[PDB]
């Protein structure tokens, strides 16, 4: 059970990533000039809601 | 004007809290549920058994009754 009890909750954790960076796993997002991109504004609205629950 | 990502507070999730809770049973609650369905158990299922002993006599005595056999 526990294995698939969050993995639903991971594959959701994986659309933050795609929509803050074009890969899904590993991105180059971090990098020495800081953070390469800016958050979208459809990002803030979806960590709060996403943190509630 | 320049738009960038907004802040948004509200009521802040509420983090770290204790969701769990006892539910139903207490205690003391469920042994008297337990012994009680045990104390009506045994007494139910000896009145068949006493039941039983009317039809185990006249069972056997067919073939008392029975000598031509």
């Amino acid at each position: 059970t526990p294995f698939f009890w969050m993995f639903e909750e991971r594959e959701k954790m994986f659309e933050f990533y795609e929509r803050v960076s074009g890969a899904r796993m590993h991105a180059a997002y971090v990098r020495p000039g800081g953070v390469h991109q800016d958050l979208p504004l459809g990002l803030m609205d979806d960590i709060y809601e996403f943190s509630k629950n | 004007x320049x738009x960038x990502x907004x802040x948004x507070x509200x009521x802040x999730x509420x983090x770290x809290x204790x969701x769990x809770x006892x539910x139903x049973x207490x205690g003391y609650s469920m042994f008297a549920v337990g012994i009680g369905a045990l104390l009506f158990g045994y007494w139910s299922m000896m009145k068949w058994n006493r039941e039983r002993r009317r039809l185990q006599i006249e069972d056997f005595e067919a073939r008392i009754a029975l000598m031509p056999l």
